RNA sequence: UUGAGCCUUGAUGUGUAGGAUAGGUGGGAGGCUUUGAAGUGUGGACGCCAGUCUGCAUGGAGCCGACCUUGAAAUACCACC
């Protein structure tokens, strides 16, 4: 009646407290999915059920026999193998169990003895329960549920593919409890629509951090806050918890008040006059000692971090111009015979399947790697703002102000150049943990980290492939209203449907076969057109 | 039909003894059968757990009508004298699926507790339903007349049900009436003899002897 | 009073410990020192622990 | 007429191959069925929609295990289930 249990936890680093006295409850098989601000914690209490990290002050109890594998929300590093091999390191503790027992024989090779009678009751003490035979047999089978092929090496995969081979080496051990940290990343359309079907069949229990507002209401049975130090469920479909939260949110806003207006007019009295004979009650001036030591509080709002981007001198007209383009990777053509432009402010949206050839269509642009044929030919006063679908533009051991703005000081915001870090308050960085090296930060914040920098140079050109993959919808909301006034050339990528309604004009829509087809619109409108297709007979 | 009369002429719900079902629960058997017996006790143990887990090695000399013929695999000649001694076929470990292409695995498990020629198949496939030796139950030794007389003396293996209850042949009703509770008497002990180390409350929950198309009854 | 104190718990087996503190902030990695064991009377490796 | 446990009586169980929505362990070979089918439609129900479950009367005694082409095979008692 119970799965995981967690009671009086406590997790601060050399900060703030991360976790508070706080309490879980499991359930069998429930699809619990957690809901918090960017840099709130969701990941840290993954690795706190995880059995990996922490929890200073404050007792886990899970029963034994409970295997636990999580997915993690960055990419790996260890890329440089293969995909057989990367799924396969997903069983790690169950290659102990699978070993001796193939190695004991040794033993009993000669003649049978106690220590080697009573052995085939050890290496099969855990058999019983699990499989343990077949784990070749299964890691293959996965892919053949999954779509991925064994011997291809992982450093080549898309973002798309590398994310679900992350998803496979997570579930080769069969939990019985899964821990999907932002399952829907790099996913297309398809992708998701199967894995909805994938976790509910699911026979375990479920645990997962999704940004995506249209994946939590169809799968989730209960649901988590992790606020502040402090998490609270809620019952409900997932639009309850909204209405509900801010019900939280307000209150607070409204009692947060009423303790200023106290403190603002007991501080009005600690200065006032004595008057003749009188004392002035330490009951008081103990209290207002006890009112100034409590300001030292969390801060109810994050912040709505605010963010500007840098206009910079009008590019040529002609900003990409490629005909005749044709690449093709050796076994399937990405791009077979391309012609477009792209003018200056026009707003593009690159959509399609996975590993389709969105990334590689922008390092053509800006000649990362050379087209096969057809030649192209780039903008004449372009500044190029680059956001890659794996950051790999910042060094995650190098702090955070010496990646923001390239390890210099003087940051230039709106006219000229009167501000130096001081571009983290905008972005609710505490100016105290400014010599964090990245690696620390969590995804949400890397990810900004990296759009804090590019909107902090002059620019006439945005490429961004998936800019939005962990940022929260209060700070996604402002992205969708800069990009849009954004004055300069935008090509953006990206997986979602609402936020390219909001920002692009045009689309690139993706079919096999190395072609790509330009419709008008947003991408609702872009779709209209591809249902009416008559391909000029 | 028949299920709609015997439905009434047992009372499963009921409780009765060690001796007042024999003639209870024989009177279902006007159907003509080989009538394969599939006598049901419930266990109490934490199932789901890994350490209670059981699994039992017997002997019975009533055997259960329907020897197996278990193939031995040994590394090299394992199966050059026992597949003569007890045995369909001599398993070579050198040719470990080459008597059984079709069939990779016997009836019963192989008997070559010397030999380590191979883990068996290197795929799982000679597991389909757990046939490695192994010394927990005992399956695993050099002797081939330990197998050998496995024949002779009846070697029935248990069976742990993902919600804890142990099924075997008793020796079809076929036979008498007394040997049925010799054949309880023999499990009851021998299993209890068999109870593993973690428990809580009582032991055997409950005891039932039943057929795969044969009415029961509570034993007790 | 950023640094908080922790201890590095002996990797020898032998219960033993030495406390000291750390920048958890802008330390993210985890200390392993080599350090005495008077246990065991030898130099073993000290990972880091509560 | 309402909320928890039992005791049965009823149905639920789709990764795919495939006969098809296919629960563990059964242990089997042949049962059922004629108190009368394959069917005819009926009615609430089911869909993850390819169906599988039973009233209702007309007709009502023919279908299955069998080879496996699978991780594990046959809606073919009952065992806390
Ligand atoms: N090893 C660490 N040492 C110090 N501080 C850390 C460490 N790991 C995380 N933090 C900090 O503590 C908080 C926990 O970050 P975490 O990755 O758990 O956030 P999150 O809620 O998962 O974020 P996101 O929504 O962006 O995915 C963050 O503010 C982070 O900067
Ligand atoms: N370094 C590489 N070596 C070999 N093949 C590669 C390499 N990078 C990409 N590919 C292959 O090129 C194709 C397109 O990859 P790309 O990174 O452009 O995907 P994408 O269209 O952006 O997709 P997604 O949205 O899944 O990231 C895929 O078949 C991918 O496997
Ligand atoms: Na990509
Ligand atoms: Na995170």
């Amino acid at each position: 009646m119970s799965l995981i249990s967690m009671h009086g936890a406590w997790l601060s680093f050399s900060d703030a407290p991360l976790l508070d006295n706080a309490e879980l409850h499991i359930e069998d098989n429930e699809r619990v999915c957690l809901v918090g601000r960017n840099g709130a914690g969701k990941s840290t209490l993954m690795k706190i059920l995880n059995r990996e990290q922490g929890l200073d002050d404050g007792r886990i109890i899970y029963e034994q026999d409970l295997i636990v594998a999580r997915l993690q929300q960055d990419p790996p590093r260890n890329v440089e193998g293969s995909v057989y091999d990367f799924v396969a390191e997903g069983i790690e503790e169950q290659a102990e169990y699978l070993k001796r027992y193939h190695d004991i024989s040794r033993l009993v090779m000669n003649d049978p003895s106690e220590k080697n009678l009573n052995e085939l009751a050890k290496v099969q003490e855990q058999l019983d329960h699990h499989n343990l035979w077949q784990l070749e047999n299964r890691i293959n089978e996965v892919l053949a549920q999954l779509g991925l092929d064994p011997n291809v090496a992982l450093s080549s995969l898309s973002g798309g593919w590398l994310r679900k081979a992350a998803l496979g080496r997570a579930l080769v051990s069969n939990p019985r409890v899964l821990l999907l940290d932002q399952p829907t990343n790099h996913l297309d359309i398809e992708t998701i629509d199967w894995l909805e079907g994938f976790l509910k069949t699911f026979n375990g229990t479920i645990i997962f951090i999704s940004h995506d507002r249209s994946f939590i209401r169809n799968m989730a049975t209960r649901i988590v806050d992790l606020d502040r130090g402090k998490l609270v469920t809620y019952p409900g479909n997932y639009d309850q918890y909204l209405l509900e939260k801010e019900e939280a949110l307000r209150v607070e806003e409204l009692q947060n008040a009423e303790f200023d207006r106290k403190l603002a007019q007991e501080e009005v009295w600690i200065r006032q006059g004595i008057k003749a004979r009188r004392t002035r009650n330490e009951g008081r001036v103990r209290a207002l000692k006890a009112m100034r030591r409590e300001r030292g509080e969390r801060r109810e709002v994050m912040g709505t971090a605010k963010m500007q981007v840098e206009e910079a001198s009008r590019s040529g007209k002609i900003v990409f111009e490629m005909e005749d383009v044709c690449y093709q990777v050796n076994g399937k053509q990405l791009v077979k015979d391309f012609s477009a432009q792209v003018l200056r402010g026009d707003k593009i949206a690159l959509i399609g399947p996975n590993g389709c050839g969105k990334t590689t269509l922008l390092k053509l642009m800006l000649g990362q790697l050379q087209a096969d044929s057809g030649r192209i030919h780039v903008g004449t006063k372009l500044e190029v703002a680059y956001f890659d679908q794996h950051r790999a533009e910042l060094d995650p051991d190098k702090t955070v102000m010496d990646n923001l703005a390239e390890g210099k000081q003087e940051v230039m915001v709106n006219g000229k150049p009167r501000h130096v870090l001081g571009y983290l308050q905008d972005f609710l960085f505490h100016p105290k943990r400014a010599m964090t090296p990245v690696r620390a930060l969590s995804g949400g914040e890397r990810n900004r980290l990296l759009l804090a920098r590019l909107f902090l140079k002059p620019s006439n050109l945005l490429i961004l492939d998936q800019p939005t993959n962990d940022l929260d919808v209060e700070t996604l909301e402002l992205l969708e209203e800069l990009i849009d006034s954004y004055q300069g050339t935008v090509l953006l990528v990206s997986h979602d449907r609402q936020f390219v309604d909001n920002t692009v004009t045009e689309c690139w829509i993706f079919e096999g076969g190395g072609k790509i087809g330009r419709y008008v619109g947003g991408y609702h409108d872009a779709r209209g057109q591809q249902e009416q297709y008559v391909a000029l007979k | 039909k028949r299920m709609r009369v015997i439905r009434e002429k047992v009372d499963a719900t009921k409780q009765y003894d060690i001796n007042e079902a024999i003639a209870l629960l024989k009177e279902l058997a006007t159907a003509k059968f080989v009538e394969s017996v599939d006598v049901a006790v419930n266990l109490g143990i934490d199932a789901r757990k890994s350490d209670q887990n059981v699994r039992g090695a017997t002997v019975l000399p009533h055997g259960t009508g329907r020897s197996v013929r278990v193939a031995v695999f040994t590394q090299g000649a394992n199966a050059e004298a026992a597949k003569a001694a007890g045995a369909e076929l001599v398993g070579m470990e050198d040719l470990a699926d080459q008597i059984k292409k079709g069939e990779m695995n016997f009836d019963v498990v192989i008997a070559s507790p010397d030999a380590m020629r191979v883990v068996g198949q290197l795929g799982q496939v000679l597991g389909p339903r757990g046939l490695m030796p192994n010394p927990k139950v005992g399956t695993v030794t050099p002797n081939v007349a330990e197998a050998v007389k496995n024949a002779k003396a009846g070697q029935v293996r248990y069976r742990n049900d993902k919600n804890g209850i142990i099924h075997t042949t008793i020796g079809k009703v076929d036979f008498d009436a007394d040997k049925l509770k010799e054949n309880l008497e023999a499990l009851l002990v021998a299993l209890k003899k068999a109870k593993p180390t973690q428990a809580k409350g009582v032991y055997i929950k409950k005891v039932s002897i039943s057929t795969t198309m044969g009415a029961g009854v509570a034993v007790d | 009073g950023i640094r908080e104190k922790i201890k590095l718990v002996s990797s020898a087996g032998t219960g033993h410990f030495y406390t000291t503190t750390k920048n958890k902030r802008t330390k993210p990695e985890k200390l392993e020192l080599k350090k005495f064991d008077p246990v065991v009377r030898q130099h073993v490796i000290y990972k880091e622990a509560k």
